[PDB]
């Protein structure tokens, strides 16, 4: 009987309870996003990797949900390499930030994909 | 002056027995009938009472040094042995004005009567009287209306008022309640009332009763041309419920509501009294539970103290006993607290159990209500003892009449007016009482019928609460 | 069945003495200790009590015929002479469920204890116990939280809780009050409290005290890392004032307030209890004035009845006596009502004065509070009598310590934990009590200092309320 | 958008036993469940305010518990606080305290509480930013038999109008009845903006919603780790999968129970995203995950042979 | 006293079928007309109904050990066949007073009729009657007036 | 006259004012809880050993009361050695955590025992 660890066990939503994604596994997630004709976008954050509540405590209000946009959503992107290239570009420029890849469905106007693609040292 | 703190226990008398103290006109004075355990000297017993009802505890505390204890401590300043009793003393205690919260009878009793009655060192303890200084009296609203204003609102003068409790106590429906009420009121009574325990129950919910009773009283008023009232009971389990009942009565435009001040409590009674003042409603006070506290001479609180407390908290009427009825009440003691309820000033008079002189600084007087086991033959005695400023109530004495409620009321109204007329003409009610009643029976069939039924009914038993 | 109305007076026993009656599980049963006047037979005395506390009056009324009296009347169904007393009997009376207003302790006492104690035909009367049927119990909210929830909110388990009344009783300023409080709390006590008479007065207004006390308790909590509380007294003269005090306490975020239920009254106590439930505030109940009613064996109301009434009206704590302290309390009788306050079911047990079996249908239990004249040497006895589910309070026993408040608290906390440890290890507290304390004095200077001061202090007097 | 959760079905759990737990024990169970990976936990439908646990006490401890779990994991958590009461006034009193606590979600039994009370609460939740979870207690009294009553699809449409953010939809594979095609029919009626007539799925009329928000279907009732592939395949990402016994029945406790469910779900999501057929490769995907997840391995072992197969009463 | 926790599914009858239980006057009693699926024993179907309308679920949970399940569980205490009827029974279930919110009909029905009617193991289910104990009856206001007052 | 200290004087509820429990004393407390047929359970906390108020300040609300459960309550346990063994196991896995032993009473549903069995260095 194992006791689930309490320390340094922060998670990052979808796919975070699985083993780290290998190069090919990550590329397959991107392929999935593109195959569904969703728009890819990269977001990064250096100061608040996790949700907190500083400005308000009313129902549904949380700080830390918004991250900062890397360039612009990749409208018309049909090649995973492009997304993976931008990811590297973002890493070299923000090696100490958390970086996630999201995919927008413009018809429903809902993010259908969202997973952490990179974590700074210490995580 | 400062002193070094010394931990340990000292006798209460070293700090609380002050026989040389002269009382200030701002002090609350108390007269306790103290019965100490064997071996406890009266000075120590009196001091313990004063200490634990004001500022002290069982052992020395250093915090006394942060304040001026001489200025706040209660002081047993006088002791006297009681004649005709063994190991019993009357101990007088003085409490400074500062110890009490303004306008709170609740706070006053919490200090004076809070924990001292359970002291192991005492066999029994009874609070006989309190001298309420005029500076404290002014912090209370008093009766929402009082004797003068009530008579003026109802347009009734020159005789005692007449009431009646509806019976049976519990068990009647709302409509039957109104039926009984109309019949009683149309025959000459000024008021009818809910029994003290009639609040809201499965057989009769309050709102239905209030509604049917309002219809009944207005019909009786229209028929007789005399202003009528029915004490609607606002006694309830919570302040909120009590208030909802008072509010509906106000909406109905009726003149009077009632409250059981002891079972309901002083905090709720004071709230209701203020509402009655703000809304023009007369407030009748029933003293249910008082005898649990005030019947024995050796332990408890005398009724006169509970009466003064009501005058402060607020009530337009208050039951005062009958002397001659089914419940205990000695004539001299009764007259004593009756003056304390009606007058502006009553001098110390120990033959009537009045331990201190009491001034009321124009606080309105309270109308004493004589009720319980009384009937027509008691009329001359009641009229002679209480006088015009009283309410005489006949529950069983009205609904027990062989011809019904209206004839029962008529018998009571006629018996009263015959006494009033005779007294006014100079006749002696205490001497010619039976003769006066007999004379009225000659022209009043209703009164004649009442007289024959209750002719041999008397209530004579040795009283427990005496002087 | 119908019958012709016959005016006149009949003996109460013809209608109210029903020795063949089998009680319903929905009836409220009462045990009265009746002492009749000479010449009044016990059957008549018991019947009078039953009649005047339910449906009857002194003479026959025709209105009884409009209802079904058999269904509503109170019935004296059993009588037994009391051993060791002359002309005294225990009379059992049954009251149907319909007579009472749901959720109103005020209405319940109004009927059962309303007017019967003052009857001329009785020398004395005492209500010893009430069997509250489960159907009526369910109409009350009960304690706003109760034992389990309280321990869970405060995160305290495995030992009695510790309190302390600030002294002197009256006279300290708001800031000095907070000063005393912080010092007491930082030394190990779980709570401190306003004295029962500390409401709002010239020397210390309530809001200032609440504010300074909140600062003090938060500082002590931060320093010790253990949750603290200070019973803020909401007792006031009106429902409105009481409410304003509870509201501010809520605003401060503190865990507990207190109320003097008897001086404040049942109507106001029930209101406060509901507010405490709605707002998450623990409610400590002080029984100021109880001894005025419950000390004598021949007249009044036993505390167990006043205790059951509080469990119904609502209170998380209630003082229960100490047995060994400065105020009266016999061990067997005390343990009896302690079970009635904490348990879900207590069987009839006359050796402890329990006249009827009582079920609570999961109404939360109330935490008994032992306070008054107790000190370190009493710790083993208190721990043995009450057990873990209790609050032990040391006012003079903390502020009377030679080194001050913090060391006084430490002495009390250490003395308690030493007893808890010893008991847990299998030692006999009643046998090895003094030895256990002495062992702790060896490593606790604070406890050693306390022990020397109160070594020869005992409170042993003959009790008045016995069985 | 409010919870910041995308790309997978949400995971919930009903605390057990249904009744009998104290307020502190409720919060204790809640904290352990949420910390293991579940997004939500919930009061059982019949947990309102009773002698063993009064409502305000529960709301208080559950709030402390969920905030602790959230801080530990870094993921937004919630616990459906039950506002169902005997009167509108009582219901509102419970919704108000939830709002004061700053929590994200409350729940209501719309059929036993009633449509009038539900619409009142729906409007209050909109005005105060509270998510509203709807439980369909009593629906089977009305919708089970094919010959008499009202089909669930009509009750589902009524809820979308009255208002609710979630509504139980059945599991198909669980302990409670629900046919696949009929279920798929009303799930579309709950989430989409337009659904055309389709008698094979019991859809008699074409229905348009003119942009009325979709409601999240909640699959709950007798489900476990082995059902994960099937549930993910049937419902898709826009659903909430709840495991009461399936979490609190785990041999290692609540946190490991939650981990098992969260891992099983993510394994199915990853496989699906890679193009794997959940219907055919379901068991394989789960077995693969047990190689690196002790929590999941322990769960699979316990419920390997448990299935719920009986003839359906409600059919097309 | 308590036993160890063992994960796994057990038949509901093991805990919820109590044919020797004597009902208390504070219990809410329910009479259900139960029509089990073929192969489901009436004791199990009756136990399932009692279990899922009170304290149990489909698999064993360790949390039961934190309470005294015996005083809170619903109990199927009696079963009788329906005359001239194929595989139908009247199952009697007792519910302790503590399971219900005072004055709330909504809560009473949520428990007794909440989820059991949709069980796969049952073909049909009908609640015929309920014995409402007087202790629970007193927690309600009832008619605003009633026959007597209305007239 | 001694002045009660202010610094580094945090307490841990029941038994915390007595000298540190010895191995034998600790075992006796465990015997006690078992003799009363209560259910033993271990709880641990690393980040917040004492109560605080971050999320709410209303009456009766405090953060830090809930710690995390070590495995499951020991239903059926009758051997004190079983409990102490778990204490040692919890201690080795979480050396920097405060660890307490509690005992449940299922009938009343209250913890009848609760005491700190171990505290990290510097406490
Ligand atoms: O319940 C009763 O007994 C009464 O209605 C009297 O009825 P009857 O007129 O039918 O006798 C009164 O309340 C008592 O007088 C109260 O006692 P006191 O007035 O002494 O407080
Ligand atoms: O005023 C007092 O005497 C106390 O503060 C005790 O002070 P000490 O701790 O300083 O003695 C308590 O209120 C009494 O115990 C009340 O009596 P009971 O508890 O019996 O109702
Ligand atoms: O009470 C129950 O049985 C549940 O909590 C599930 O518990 P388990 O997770 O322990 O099965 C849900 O409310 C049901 O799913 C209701 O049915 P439906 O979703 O079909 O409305
Ligand atoms: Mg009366
Ligand atoms: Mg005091
Ligand atoms: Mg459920």
């Amino acid at each position: 009987m194992q006791v689930w660890p309490i320390l340094n066990l922060k998670k990052y939503e979808t796919l975070s309870y699985l083993p780290p994604l290998t190069t090919d596994q990550l590329a397959r997630q991107v392929d999935y996003l593109l195959n569904n004709k969703w728009v890819p976008c990269l977001e990064f954050e250096t100061d608040h990797g996790f949700v907190y509540r500083e400005h308000h405590n009313s129902p549904g209000y949380y700080d830390g949900r918004y991250w900062t946009m890397w360039k612009l959503p990749m409208f018309g992107c049909t090649d995973p390499a492009q997304v993976l290239n931008e990811l590297e570009e973002c890493k070299k420029e923000y090696p100490n930030a958390f970086i996630r890849i999201i995919g927008f469905d413009s018809n429903r106007e809902v993010q259908c994909i969202s997973f952490i693609a990179y974590k700074p040292a210490g995580y | 002056a400062s002193v070094e703190f010394k931990a340990g226990v000292k006798d209460y008398k070293l700090t609380y027995y002050t026989p040389e103290y002269e009382t200030l006109d701002t002090d609350i004075l108390a007269a306790f009938r103290v019965s100490p355990q064997p071996g406890v000297p009266p000075e120590e017993a009196g001091a313990a009472v004063a200490a634990e009802s004001s500022t002290g505890t069982w052992t020395t505390v250093w915090t006394d040094g942060l304040t001026n204890l001489d200025r706040y401590k209660g002081r047993c300043y006088h002791i006297e042995p009681v004649a005709g009793e063994e190991n019993q003393y009357i101990c007088y205690v003085a409490y400074p004005l500062d110890l009490f919260e303004e306008g709170s009878v609740t706070n006053m009793f919490t200090s004076i009567v809070g924990n001292v009655f359970g002291f192991k060192a005492l066999r029994a303890l009874r609070l006989e009287d309190l001298r309420i200084p005029v500076a404290y009296v002014k912090t209370f609203q008093g009766p929402p209306h009082g004797i003068q204003v009530e008579r003026d609102k109802l347009n009734k003068y020159g005789r005692p008022l007449l009431g009646c409790t509806i019976k049976p106590k519990l068990g009647l429906s709302a409509k039957n309640y109104g039926r009984a009420v109309y019949e009683c009121l149309r025959g000459g009574l000024d008021f009818t009332k809910d029994d003290e325990n009639v609040n809201s129950q499965p057989f009769m919910r309050w709102r239905d009763r209030f509604l049917f009773c309002a219809e009944a009283l207005y019909k009786a008023q229209a028929e007789t041309g005399e202003i009528k009232g029915h004490y609607l009971n606002a006694t309830a389990g919570t302040c909120e419920d009590m208030m909802k009942r008072a509010v509906f009565a106000r909406e109905l435009g009726v003149p009077i509501v009632m409250h059981d001040y002891l079972t309901g409590g002083f905090t709720a009674n004071t709230t209701l009294s203020h509402y009655c003042r703000d809304n023009g409603l007369l407030l009748h006070i029933h003293r249910a539970m008082h005898a649990v506290i005030d019947r024995q001479k050796n332990h408890g609180m005398h009724f006169r103290v509970l009466a003064k407390a009501l005058r402060l908290s607020g009530g337009d009427h208050i039951h005062s006993g009958t002397v001659v009825g089914k419940l205990e009440g000695e004539r001299d003691i009764t007259l004593g607290f009756v003056d304390l309820l009606r007058d502006d000033y009553t001098e110390k008079d120990r033959s009537r159990g009045i331990y201190f002189t009491q001034s009321w600084v124009s606080t309105p007087g309270v109308l004493p209500v004589a009720s319980g086991g009384i009937h027509v033959w008691h009329m001359p005695a009641l009229t002679e003892i209480f006088g015009d400023d009283s309410v005489l109530q006949f529950g069983g004495g009205t609904l027990g009449h062989p011809w019904g409620n209206a004839p029962g009321a008529v018998a009571n109204r006629v018996a009263l007016e015959a006494c009033v007329q005779a007294r006014n003409e100079g006749r002696d009610l205490a001497r010619e009482g039976n003769t006066i009643i007999r004379e009225a029976t000659k022209w009043s069939p209703e009164l004649a019928a009442a007289c024959e039924v209750w002719k041999e009914i008397k209530f004579e038993f040795p009283a427990m609460d005496t002087v």
